[PDB]
C-alpha cells in the first residue's frame, strides 16, 4: 500500500512549461533522496534528476541542465519538477523513484520504489545492452537475462528492476545480487565488471512482464538497459 | 569475523557527510575483488594499507581521532589472528586511492568516496 503517485502531465507545445509532481505516502518522505526518472516511447529509461532529503543538493542530467529545476516539500510529502523549454525529446512518462542508498555505504542512484507515472507529450555515459529483446516462455520455465556494461561497473552497483503491465517498476536485484525486501528466492542476480546476469528459475505468471537493468557506480549520469520482455505463452 | 564487523561499524561512525553530497565526486578505484586458503598475506596487506591510509596526517584531520585510534585497534586486532602478485595489486589498489586523495587535495568529499569505498572493499576482503 506504500506508493507514489505523480501528475501534471499535459499536451504542451515546444518552448512550453509543465510543473510535475509526485506525492508519496505510507512512508516519512522527509528521510529520501529521490529522483525523476523518464521513459521515451521505444527508448530506454532515463535518469533525469536527483535532490537530497534536505533538498540542499540536487543533480540533473546534462540534456535538462538549466532548463528543468527539481524541489521538494517534505512537509507535504511531495516531490516537483519544473520542466522548461520543451522540445520533441521531452515526450516521455515521467516516473518519480525513491532512493534506495544509504549512508553507511553511499550506494545512491538506484530506487526501491516508483510511481507508474505521467505522460508529458510535447506536440510536434555507461551504455547498458540487454539480451534478448523478448522472450517467449511458459509458466514454470527458467529464464536468464543479460546485461552488459560498455566499460566496469562501479562497486558492482547493478540494479535489476521488474516493470508489470499497469504497475509500477519494481526494484527486484541491487548491488548486483542483493534481493531486496520481499523479493523471492527465484529472482538471481549474478555477475560483476561489465557482465550481469538475472536468472528468474521459475516462472509464474505474474513474471510476464519487462525486466531492465541500472547502473549506479557512476557519478551521475546513472544509465539504464533497454529491457527484455519476458511474455506468456 | 566478529573483529571485522566492528571495522565495519567503526568505519561507518567515522562519516562526517553524506556521500550524496559529493556524488560528482564518485571514481572507480578498481578493486580487485575476486582475490579473496592463501589468503591470509593478502587480507594482512590489506589491513597494514588500511591502517597506512587511516594513520597519516591528512587522515588525521579529516576524522575523529578518537575513532580512528579504536579503528587502528580494531585493524590490529585481525592481524592477531591471522598471525606475490596478490600484494602488488592490492598495493596498488591503495596508491590509486591515494593519488585520487592528492588529486582531490584532501577534500571531506574526496575523503567520503575513499572511506564508503573501503567499506566495500575491506567487506568484500572479510567476507
Amino acid at each position: 500500500e506504500v506508493q507514489l503517485v505523480e501528475s501534471g502531465g499535459d499536451l504542451v507545445q515546444p518552448g512550453g512549461s509543465l510543473r510535475l509532481s509526485c506525492a508519496a505516502s505510507g512512508f516519512t518522505f522527509s528521510g529520501y533522496a529521490m529522483a525523476w526518472v523518464r521513459q521515451a516511447p521505444g527508448k530506454e529509461m532515463q535518469w533525469v534528476s536527483s535532490i537530497s532529503d534536505d533538498g540542499g543538493t540536487s543533480y540533473y542530467a546534462d540534456s535538462v541542465e538549466g532548463r528543468f529545476t527539481v524541489s521538494r516539500d517534505n512537509s507535504r510529502s511531495s516531490l516537483y519538477l519544473q520542466i522548461n523549454n520543451l522540445r520533441a525529446g521531452d515526450t516521455a512518462v515521467y516516473h518519480c523513484a525513491r532512493d534506495h542508498g544509504g549512508n553507511d555505504y553511499g550506494d545512491f542512484g538506484h530506487f526501491d520504489l516508483w510511481g507508474r507515472g505521467t505522460l508529458v507529450t510535447v506536440s510536434s555515459e555507461i551504455v547498458l545492452t540487454q539480451s534478448p529483446g523478448t522472450l517467449s516462455l511458459s509458466p514454470g520455465e527458467g529464464a536468464t537475462l543479460s546485461c552488459r556494461a560498455s566499460q566496469r561497473v562501479s562497486n558492482n552497483y547493478l540494479a535489476w528492476y521488474q516493470h508489470r503491465p499497469g504497475q509500477a517498476p519494481r526494484l527486484l536485484i541491487y548491488g548486483a545480487s542483493s534481493r531486496a525486501t520481499g523479493i523471492p528466492d527465484r529472482f538471481r542476480g549474478s555477475g560483476s565488471g561489465t557482465d550481469f546476469t538475472l536468472t528468474i528459475s521459475r516462472l509464474e505468471p505474474e513474471d510476464f512482464a519487462v525486466y531492465f537493468c541500472q547502473q549506479y557506480g557512476s557519478a551521475p549520469p546513472w544509465t539504464f538497459g533497454q529491457g527484455t520482455k519476458v511474455e506468456i505463452k | 569475523s566478529l573483529g571485522s564487523r566492528r571495522t565495519l561499524m567503526l568505519l561507518a561512525q567515522m562519516r562526517r557527510i553524506s556521500l550524496f553530497s559529493c556524488l560528482k565526486d564518485r571514481h572507480d578505484f578498481g578493486f580487485p575483488q575476486e582475490e579473496f586458503a592463501e589468503t591470509i598475506p593478502v587480507l594482512h596487506e590489506m589491513i597494514q594499507q588500511i591502517f597506512n591510509l587511516f594513520s597519516t596526517k591528512d587522515s588525521s584531520a579529516a576524522w575523529d581521532e578518537t575513532l580512528l585510534d579504536k579503528f587502528y585497534t580494531e585493524l590490529y586486532q585481525q592481524l592477531n589472528d591471522l598471525e606475490e602478485d596478490s600484494i602488488l595489486a592490492v598495493r596498488k589498489y591503495f596508491q590509486r586511492i591515494t593519488l585520487y586523495l592528492k588529486e582531490k587535495k584532501y577534500s571531506p568529499c574526496a575523503w567520503e568516496v575513499v572511506r564508503a569505498e573501503i567499506m566495500r572493499s575491506f567487506s568484500l576482503s572479510t567476507n
